[PDB]
Formats: structure tokens, sequence, C-alpha cells
RNA sequence: AGCCAGGAUGUUGGCUUAGAAGCAGCCAUCAUUUAAAGAAAGCGUAAUAGCUCACUGGUCGAGUCGGCCUGCGCGGAAGAU
């Protein structure tokens, strides 16, 4: 579920995950999930969200969906020896840092919205939180 | 014997599975 | 003298007194004798012209005496009847079906004056337009 | 419509900035004219409290200091990146 | 009853007692709805 | 917070059930005398009924209430001499 089309690498480091995240602002929307938490985002996790949170406003209102997988994360098969070779590539996932946003939402009223992310927001693995977009 | 090998096992699965294939459809 | 012992209201329509699947357990039944309501309601029924609800008190004492109390018939029903659907609102209240003058269903709101509960006439007639678009239906305004 | 507290800052750089920030302080730079850039240090309840209000980003404002009245409008807000906290904001003079 | 690793609030007429050192929880209406270990 | 009463009329709102009636599923929330009262709150009746809610009347007299940033706490918590 929603992977890049096309990649310029078939494969890519572990890296690490220092710092904070600048995606700190509602924008499309109104309303949001700021992350708080620091982590992976898995391509079904952010599916499994969106689809709890996809029934609740039911189709009326809009969902940006601010994060991005494109990170492959491979694996070795189930009992190899180490190292002949990098693993293949398994599922792609999407890292975040805190103060990222996450989800955000049209016109919807504010406890529904609550209602929505508050069911979106355990199938994440990571800690979240609801804000609203401020004026300036 | 279980050895640990890789190929050394899938072979065996295979000839389990190859059986099966045709003892179901008969 | 609305005090009813045991009423079990069950608006009636013109057309028979005494069958079952109208009259009887949907209106109840304890001392209750419709065997002589088709002697007592059909003459309600002559009074005008027959296939409405007519809306009616079921005065039910424990002291054996009943009647009917003939309420005026409801706008609703008036109102589907004359805009002609042989079903109900079936589409949506934003699409609105019925189609009557604006006198109309104050003229014809009047007729309920016996059982209009609000003061003012035009809040009343407005209580008739609730009942309007009760059908889902919205008289021209 | 606003007013605020202030006193002038002399402490600066990131370590001072910390100690007023865990301090239930802010800082927030003034400029605007001609003149030099004058940084505060104000207080993090009571602006937290006062920009409530949508007002508070487009109302002419006073900020309270020395009797200078130096009568400013809001020009940035650095927000914490997830805390309902305030670390610095910018008043042009207006 | 069920204990569940996490109790709250069903009916409103659920009261969420503490007893000892441990959560319970009580409806005067549906027997269902006690609880413990929250 | 408690204690004494009402808590609504047109109207079963149209419909969908052979019978939706606030409560088996929609459309919708529209207009009403009135302290005010949802064409709709749970219980319940096959459907109706019946019984407790928001509002309000007195009684009682003064603190009560929902969230926010916070330190330390409990449950989560099962292993082999």
């Amino acid at each position: 579920m929603l992977q890049p089309k096309r990649t310029k690498f078939r494969k890519m480091h572990k890296g690490r995950n220092r710092g904070l995240a600048q995606g700190t602002d509602v924008s499309f929307g109104s309303f949001g999930l700021k992350a708080v938490g620091r982590g992976r985002l898995t391509a079904r996790q952010i599916e499994a969200a969106r689809r709890a949170m996809t029934r609740a406003v039911k189709r009326q209102g809009k969902i940006w969906i601010r994060v991005f997988p494109d990170k492959p994360i491979t694996e070795k098969p189930l009992a190899v020896r180490m190292g002949k070779g990098k693993g293949n590539v398994e599922y792609w996932v999407a890292l975040i840092q805190p103060g990222k946003v996450l989800y955000e939402m049209d016109g919807v009223p504010e406890e529904l919205a609550r209602e929505a992310f508050k069911l979106a927001a355990a199938k994440l693995p990571i800690k979240t939180t609801f804000v609203t977009k401020t004026v300036m | 014997c279980y050895g640990g090998d890789i190929s050394r096992k899938k072979k065996l699965l295979q000839k389990q599975k190859e059986g099966k294939k045709r003892m179901k459809q008969i | 003298a609305k005090k009813v012992q045991a009423y079990v209201k069950l608006q009636v329509a013109a057309g028979m007194a005494n069958p079952s699947p109208p009259v009887g357990p949907a209106l109840g039944q304890q001392g209750v004798n419709i065997m002589e309501f088709c002697k007592a309601f059909n003459a309600k029924t002559d009074s005008i012209e027959k296939g409405l609800p007519i809306p009616v008190v079921i005065t039910v004492y424990a002291d054996r005496s009943f009647t009917f109390v003939t309420k005026t018939p409801p706008a609703a029903v008036l109102l589907k009847k004359a805009a002609g659907i042989k079903s109900g609102s079936g589409k949506p209240n934003k699409d609105k079906v019925g189609k009557i003058s604006r006198a109309q269903l104050q003229e014809i709101a009047q007729t309920k004056a016996a059982d209009m509960t609000g003061a003012d006439i035009e809040a009343m007639t407005r209580s008739i337009e609730g009942t309007a678009r009760s059908m889902g239906l919205v008289v021209e305004d | 419509m606003f007013t605020i507290n202030a006193e002038v800052r002399k402490e600066q750089g990131k370590g001072a900035s910390r100690r007023l920030r865990a301090a239930n302080k802010f800082p927030a730079i003034i400029y605007g004219g001609k003149e030099a850039p004058l940084a505060i240090e104000l207080d993090h309840d009571k602006v937290m409290n006062m920009q409530a209000k949508a007002e508070f980003y487009s109302e002419v404002l006073t900020i309270v200091v020395d009797g200078k009245e130096i009568k400013v409008k809001a020009q940035d807000v650095q927000r914490h990146p997830y805390k309902p906290k305030l670390q610095h904001i910018d008043f042009v003079r207006a | 009853m069920k204990v569940r690793a996490s109790v709250k609030k069903l009916c409103r007429n659920c009261k969420i007692v503490k007893r000892d050192g441990v959560i319970r929880v009580i409806c005067s209406a549906e027997p269902k709805h006690k609880q413990r270990q929250g």
C-alpha cells in the first residue's frame, strides 16, 4: 500500500534519525496530528490508520496525508548465515521525528474530529497529539 | 536430521509438496 | 375532561369501523365493544368524503362507558393526499415534491383550528407548515 | 488594545536563552524604525494566555518597558515543536 | 467479568470504584459491566 | 448534589413494518401554547403503553464544575533446586 512508483536505487542505508521535524504546522487542513514521538511508520500502519479514520467522518470532509514512505527497509530470509549479501526489499516505511504533522482534515466538526483522530491514533506505533492551524 | 543448512531442507519440502500436487487431483 | 382512564389512541380511516387489521388490538380491547362501534363511527364516515384518516379520542373509562371523540384530521396525510404521492417522502427532503397554494395551508390550515393549540393564528398555521416539512415536501412560500 | 510586561535582556546566546525558557520566560526582539534592535525577556504564561485570541496577531499593541511604550505588531512566532509553549517572537513597530 | 487491561466506563451508570490497591467498575444496571485491573 | 411537580401540542412527522408510533432502517431537526420541554434521551411494549433525562418551580444555602502545563505514585507484571 502506497510506495513510490519509481526509485533512484533499489536499496538504501539504515542511516539514523536524529533531529526535529519541519512540518509542525497544519496546512492543507485545519485539524491535525502532531507526532511528539520518534520512529518508523510502515505503509500498512499509515494505511490502517487511514481506514480507521476514513470510516469516521464518512464521505463528508477531507483528509490530507502529509507523510510518505520512501525508505525501503530490507531483511534477510528466515534462517541464513550472516553476510552473503544485503537483503532484498521488504516493505517501505516513512521515518518520523517529533513535531511532525501526520494527518490533516477539512471542514469537519472539531468534536467529531477528535473522535476521528482518537480512532486513527491507536493504529500508529508512535504516540500522537491533536492540533489546530493557528492564524499565523 | 536437521543440520541447519538451507538447501538441504527445501528439497525435502519440495518433494513433500510435489507429491501432494498429484495426490490431490487424483 | 382530557384524562382518560385507559386510553389506547389510534387514528382511524373513514372506510370501516369493525374489521380486525384496523380496529381491534391496534386500538386494544378490554371491555371495548366495537360491534356497536360499527354503528357509531360510520355516521362520521357519512359526514364527509371517505379515504382519509380521522384522528379520534379513544374515550375509555373503567365504567364501561366509552366513546370515539373525533379529532380534526392531520395536515400531513392531507398534504400527501393533495400532492398525490402514493408512497411517502422516498427521496430526501432536499427534493421537495408537493405543490399547493400559499393561501392554502392557511385556509386549509384553518380546518384544524379545533386541534391547533398555539395562540397566534400565524404561528399555528406555521405549525401546520412544520407538519408540511414533516412530509419532506414544502409548500410554495 | 493589548499591553505587555517587559525588561531589557543582557544575556544572549543559546545557553542564556535556555536558562530563560526553562524559567517560564521567552526571548523576543523588538525593532522597526531606523534605530537599533532591542531584545526583550517576556514572561511565558501571560503572553501565552493573551495570544490565544486571534486578534492578537493583528491588533496594534503596546509593550511596556521603561515607560517608552514600544507599541508594536506581531511579525513571527516560534512555537515549540510539540508542546503548548513558546520560544521566540518578532515585534515590528507600527 | 472480563478483567481486561484497560477498564474505563461503559454505561453512564458505571462508577469507577477503586478498592484495595486495584481498580474495579460497577454498574447498577447491567451486570456485565463488572471489571478489575485497569 | 439531593427533595416536590410538569417536562411537552399540532403529530403515529412523511416514509419504510400487512401495524415504524421518540425509540426495528431513512428523510430530516422544521412550526407550535407555554417555567419550559428533544417531530427525539435509555429502559420497555410485537407495534402502542408504561417508567427515569435536558428545561423549569419551590425547598437547600456557597462552593461546585470541565480542560490545560506539571513532581512523585498504582495496574499492566507468568517460570522451572
